[PDB]
């Protein structure tokens, strides 16, 4: 493994692990990386979490990135998920996401992606960390014409916004939703799809603070969300993550709804509308062996790899399937995204409920 | 409809950002649909004056972006998409914002108001047909022709 | 110059002689200076020129000293003397302008405004000196709590047009004039601003495209503006420098008006008007010998500062003269804004013309 | 008059933070008692319903809408043609422009409780029905906006 990049990217404390200018060195670094293989000048997109340190190092990114030549049309509010279909719908060369995810504020992360949709493989980081880790310098500075110009996408959110949309096909009324940003990226997308999709607005920290992300609410402490949701008389809850990477859904009766449940109401689903596979949905090791065991009754091919999202994906990739899903939350859910998620995999699920009708509260049988 | 007010304004609103090269890309309907394209964005359902026009189409501000999309004699539109032209004689020296206001040509049935962010020329592709460059007087012959 | 910084603040050319990486250190370390000086978070400003390779290097700075703990709103695209303006108006502790005037598009300015409102003050230089002198950098690193966000500052146009429009002193309506953009500080506020006395504008190279700035058009070879003077049929012209400050103009006939020249009209409208209420007002020995020998005749009394504005600001704040400058245009009135100013310095002599009865035609001729 | 409404006076406040860290000092407000109309028939109103965007890019310097305070009713602020009466009195401080010490006037005279952000004065100050505070804390102007809305 490399020395900072790992299994999601590079994950250390701000100003304290990974340097804000070992971050100015890495944006250059993965820029004379990247354009190895493409032709002309090849673009890029960056999306960031709402972390008051998340700025920093974004912006420590986006200005290595004028050193190789790295023209950026991006933005600084959007999911993973949303660089992701960024990436795939731009035809670009790359895409990075800026944050830590699930853990507290005073670490951020930095992860590459891969263009063709899932992430970036082992040769871009090894070659990234090849860069780095080398003594010597030799990254070519653009001072002339041919050196790119930074710019603002702020309109191209809008793209990530409707495509979720449109991969909903089918409106979200009628269903009273009590969505839960908690301090996220959530703020940006998901309060406009579910307006326009005439459903329920109820939104638990939705207010970026700058130390709050995903701090006492969101993956890592889902009571807030299920205890507004009771309390505001919700039919239906769901709540993400700080980068949005996991989902968690709030049930009707107050309890906590996993990720192996959403799992298995997604694969009932697909198997009533026909889409779920040829006959097998890939499965992490670490869900609850109830759920295995109704999913084998279900009759649905269940197959199990090495535990972590990247197994997943590779198993994804591999087994020719349509899904794959931790109980986390990181559900690949192919059909309708380039990559993990969660808003895409909740708007599945309101169709699904919408669709076959099934309560809330029965949604957790198998 | 007897615009005498409303197509006034516009076009004093035209003229003003025009002048100053005030950079932006607006439309109104016409007797054709043109409230589905139109939902997308955020939405004001603003009055009608040649002012707030001025302030909404202005440069590097909140609402900076997208187009303005009117109905009837007032304007209801922030930031909706319009869909892009298909037409091959597409001026590259046309913006892109010039190359959506050349999208409605054959997806809708009405005219824009088209600004050019670069040299703020006059530009109007309305009915299939189109019309550039037009001088105020000239221009307003044009919206004399659309009332 | 002390150990890194230049003569106004750092020049040099982006990533050919400065490093980014050296400019995110004289932001951080900068930062540290200027923390270790102030009660309370310190708030600065930022601002660049339309260079071509110009961003990078105000983005690396923007970088480095937001880990510093001072928050740096940051303006870009706006004149050195707006950004001035704005830094002593808004209430700002201090500030930051990257533009490099008279020199080619290779190089980029880096300017750190002072909190005084004048050029950067000798105590600031030497503690950032100091602090990019010394081997560790002990600068007080934030994880979450302290960390200074990004806030844009977008509407740095607009303080910077409404110091124009209070500076009118009455309308120049009527007039036609020439405004060459040059493809500098002047295609972001200066056309708004000779738009905004409501005259006739004809402008030239207001397209900026990056590499284009400084090159055919301003300050650098007059004649192209001059040739638009005599095709346009305007009465005045304006030619503003790479940075806003300086001015020149060409007349109604396209000869030349040079900078003492210009100063000579203003200072005659002046102890005309009896507004240069320190009537001997400073002066260079930079201009023609024979400058002296018309301010003589003139009846203004004139004082010799040392080539550059600098000494001739010390001078100011010494004997509490309001007008005086270099043979570049800088017509800094001091009692109007904060330093040189060539959109003021258009404004005041829009005003002579105004006011004077005359045209242009005869005020050149003293 | 609604919980959109009522999500509006959040956004508004959010835009009048977002003013304050960028001092767009200008003054807004909601009726308190009798209608601003007789002060608000002045120019071209909107009536459009106060959204944040809106706002945001009206009450900004050297612009069409610079001049004079927004005026609002109901769901609506009326466009930015019209500002209340100024006030009559000197022995406050006289630390700013037409801003606070006009907001202040509308105190005085109307009933109002209006939200004026400050430019010559850089914050955020709330003058309300016949008095005022200065420069108070981002949850009092939102407790307030949420009580008196
Ligand atoms: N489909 C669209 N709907 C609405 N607005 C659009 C659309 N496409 C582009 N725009 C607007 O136009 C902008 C991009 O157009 P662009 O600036 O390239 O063209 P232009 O201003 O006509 O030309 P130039 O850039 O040469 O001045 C976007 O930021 C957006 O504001």
């Amino acid at each position: 493994m490399g020395k900072y990049f790992g299994t999601d990217g590079v994950r250390g404390e701000a100003n304290v692990e990974l340097t804000p200018e070992m971050a100015f060195k890495l944006g250059r670094f993965g820029g004379y990386v990247l354009s190895q293989h493409e032709l002309g000048t090849p673009k890029v997109y960056v999306g960031r979490d709402t972390r008051i340190s998340g700025q920093m190092l974004a912006s420590s990114l986006i200005s290595g990135l004028l050193s190789v030549g790295i023209e950026v049309y991006d933005l600084g509010v959007i999911a993973t998920p949303g660089v992701a279909y960024l990436v795939k719908k731009d035809g670009a060369s790359a895409g990075v996401m800026i944050s830590a995810s699930h853990n507290p504020a005073l670490d951020n992360g930095i992860k590459f992606f891969g263009g063709d949709g899932y992430k970036l493989e082992d040769e871009k980081e090894l070659e990234i960390e090849a860069l780095i880790d080398a003594e010597e310098d030799t990254l070519p500075r653009p001072s002339a014409q041919g050196l790119g110009m930074l710019h603002d996408y702020i309109e191209g959110v809008r793209k990530y916004q409707a495509f979720l949309k449109t991969t909903a096909e089918g409106n979200f009324e009628g269903y009273k939703v009590v969505l839960d940003t908690a301090n996220g990226a959530a703020y940006t997308s998901a309060r406009a799809v579910f307006a326009d999709l005439e459903a329920n607005l109820t939104v638990i920290g939705e207010n970026p603070d700058g130390l709050n992300i995903n701090v006492k609410v969101g993956s890592t402490h889902p009571e807030a969300m299920a205890k507004k949701v009771v309390e505001t008389g919700s039919d239906l809850g769901l709540a993400f993550d700080g980068d949005a990477d996991r989902l968690i859904a709030v049930d009707e009766n107050g309890e906590i709804v996993d990720g192996d449940k959403i799992m298995f109401i997604v694969g009932k689903y697909l198997l009533g509308q026909g889409k779920l596979a040829q006959d097998t949905l890939v499965t992490t090791v670490m869900s609850n062996l109830g759920f295995h065991l109704a999913l084998e009754e279900a009759g649905i091919n269940s197959v199990i790899t090495a535990v972590g999202d990247r197994y997943v994906v590779e198993e994804m990739k591999k087994n020719n399937y349509n899904f794959g899903g931790e109980q986390s939350g990181h559900m690949i859910f192919l059909d309708y995204n380039t990559t993990g998620d969660g808003q895409l995999s909740a708007i599945q699920l309101l169709k699904v409920m919408r669709e076959t009708g099934k309560s809330l509260s029965e949604l957790a049988s198998e | 409809g007897s615009l005498d007010g409303h197509i006034s304004a516009y076009e004093k609103s035209f003229a003003y950002m025009s002048e100053r090269k005030i950079g932006a890309l607006i439309a109104i309907e016409r007797g054709q649909n043109l409230n589905e394209f139109v939902s997308t964005g955020i939405r004001l359902d603003a009055d009608i004056t040649s002012e707030l026009l001025i302030n909404i189409f202005i440069p590097n501000t909140p609402l900076h972006d997208g187009a303005v999309i009117v109905q009837g004699n007032k304007i209801a539109v922030t930031s909706a998409y319009l869909p892009l032209t298909e037409k091959s004689g597409i001026s590259k020296q046309f913006g892109t914002r010039h190359r959506a206001a050349i999208g409605l040509s054959e997806v809708s049935d009405a005219l824009i108001l088209v600004v050019s962010e670069e040299t703020g020329g006059i530009s109007v592709a309305h009915n299939g047909e189109f019309f550039a460059d037009i001088s105020k007087e000239k221009f307003h012959d044009i919206l004399v022709a659309i009332l």
